[PDB]
């Protein structure tokens, strides 16, 4: 089972350098080239340059070659880039990939870089029970708002996960420097307030795991 | 280096008919004998998924309905029939020589029943009012087309400022849209004024959907 597995988000001030890591399972890491692509938000795809896990062999981008180095560690099995000085432009996406000749087969999920350069900020967990009034019935709608956090992302769950097919997560957006983001979840009336759903809220960088129990106002 | 152009940059199929895609080259990647072009599907928040190398040559797991053609600089992929988890945005990319580029993007959409939002309105929490902010969460889940516009009323009157918007992607299952407008105000500004308005036009009727909340109770 071939898998890539790439780090967390992250976060960083401008003039900094940053290792970002790619683990590779199921396959013999050194017989394989791994390329490297990076994805402006909202924008296309460009490809930084190839390694060769084997023997110090790299080739870059010209438009990336003073930035960007490739290294591979063969006991761990992980192929790491080095992304010096980081600016505005250099807040995106960035892939690692597995290619057999001449296409990439396998991906990682992407490391979001963000710079930023702001103070990272504790989320706030709001649940949003329907309008004051004793239920109205049918299938009511439940939401649960995140005010004022930093960095990106957040990880929303519904019940650790279990009640995860009627529900809206909305994309971030940025707003006097400070993130806001909510998720909305419509269940049947039958099913509340008599089983209990709650609202799960993770955050990296502030390391805060918020439970919310949503109750009739 | 070499540039990729797709057309068009959108388009809109219903479901079950055909797509057709295009991947103009500015120098013939086909060189040597076999075209060296390839095909990638991306979800939103999701790594690129190989659909097809080499033009013609599909990746194994993937369906046979994905088609590509193309020799020298012009290449086309096309999709008959479409599904609703089809909702990506597609990418042509080349090999040969001699830094590796990606295409341009071609974003597919689905043509589908016009549907109408369940507007559902939220009063701020109670913990919101001991911290001093007051947010007011508005939320319009499952409708078609995505052109939608949202008015917040205070006291018979609009305001637009502190309106925070958020525009989900495509469902993969419903092919449908969804947003989410808050009133980001203070404790000070929603004590003051009594009912408070969420509005909705859309294509599907000339009455704007209104639901309103009384402080009062």
């Amino acid at each position: 089972q071939v898998q890539l597995q790439q780090s967390g988000p992250e976060l960083v001030k401008p003039g900094v350098s940053v290792k970002i890591s790619c683990k590779a399972s199921g396959y013999s890491f050194t017989s394989f080239y791994i390329y490297w692509v990076k994805q402006r938000p909202g924008q296309g795809l460009e490809w930084i340059g190839w390694i060769f896990p084997g023997s110090t062999n790299t080739k870059y981008n010209e438009k990336f070659k003073g930035k960007a180095t490739l290294t591979a560690d063969t006991s761990s099995s992980t192929a790491s880039m080095q992304l010096s000085s980081l600016t505005s432009e250099d807040s995106a996406v960035y892939f690692c990939a597995r290619v057999d000749g001449y296409a990439m087969d396998y991906w990682g999920q992407g490391t979001s870089v963000t710079v930023s350069s702001a103070k990272t900020t504790a989320p706030s967990v709001y649940p949003l029970a329907p309008v004051c009034g004793d239920t109205t019935g049918s299938s009511v709608t439940l939401g649960c708002l995140v005010k004022g956090y930093f960095p990106e992302p957040v990880t929303l769950t519904w019940n650790s996960g279990s009640l995860s097919s009627g529900v809206h997560t909305f994309p971030a957006v940025l707003q006097s420097d400070l993130y806001t983001l909510s998720s909305s979840v419509t269940v049947t009336s039958s099913t509340w307030p008599s089983q209990s759903i709650t609202c799960n809220v993770a955050h990296p960088a502030s390391s805060t795991k918020v439970d919310k129990k949503i109750e009739p106002r | 280096d070499i540039v990729l152009t797709q057309s068009p940059a959108s388009l809109a199929v219903s479901l079950g008919q055909r797509a057709t895609i295009s991947c103009r080259a500015s120098e013939s990647v086909d060189s040597y004998g076999n075209s060296f072009m390839n095909w990638y599907q991306q979800k939103p928040g999701q790594p690129p998924k190989l659909l097809i190398y080499r033009a013609s040559n599909l990746e194994s797991g993937i369906p046979a309905r994905f088609s590509g053609s193309g020799s020298r600089t012009d290449f086309t992929l096309t999709i008959n029939p479409v599904e609703a988890d089809d909702v990506a945005t597609y990418y042509c990319q080349q090999s040969n020589e001699d830094p590796f580029t990606f295409g341009s993007g071609t974003k597919l959409e689905i043509k589908r029943a016009d549907a109408a939002p369940t507007v559902s309105i939220f009063p701020p929490s109670s913990k919101l009012g001991t911290s001093g902010g007051a947010s007011v969460v508005c939320f319009l889940n499952n409708f078609y087309p995505k052109d939608i516009n949202v008015k917040w009323k205070i006291d018979g009157s609009e305001r637009q400022n502190g309106v925070l918007n958020s525009w989900t992607d495509q469902d993969s299952k419903d092919s449908t849209y969804s947003m989410s407008s808050t009133l980001t105000l203070t404790k000070d500004e929603y004590e003051r004024h009594n009912s408070y308005t969420c509005e909705a036009t859309h294509k599907t009727s000339t009455s704007p959907i209104v639901k309103s909340f009384n402080r009062n109770e």
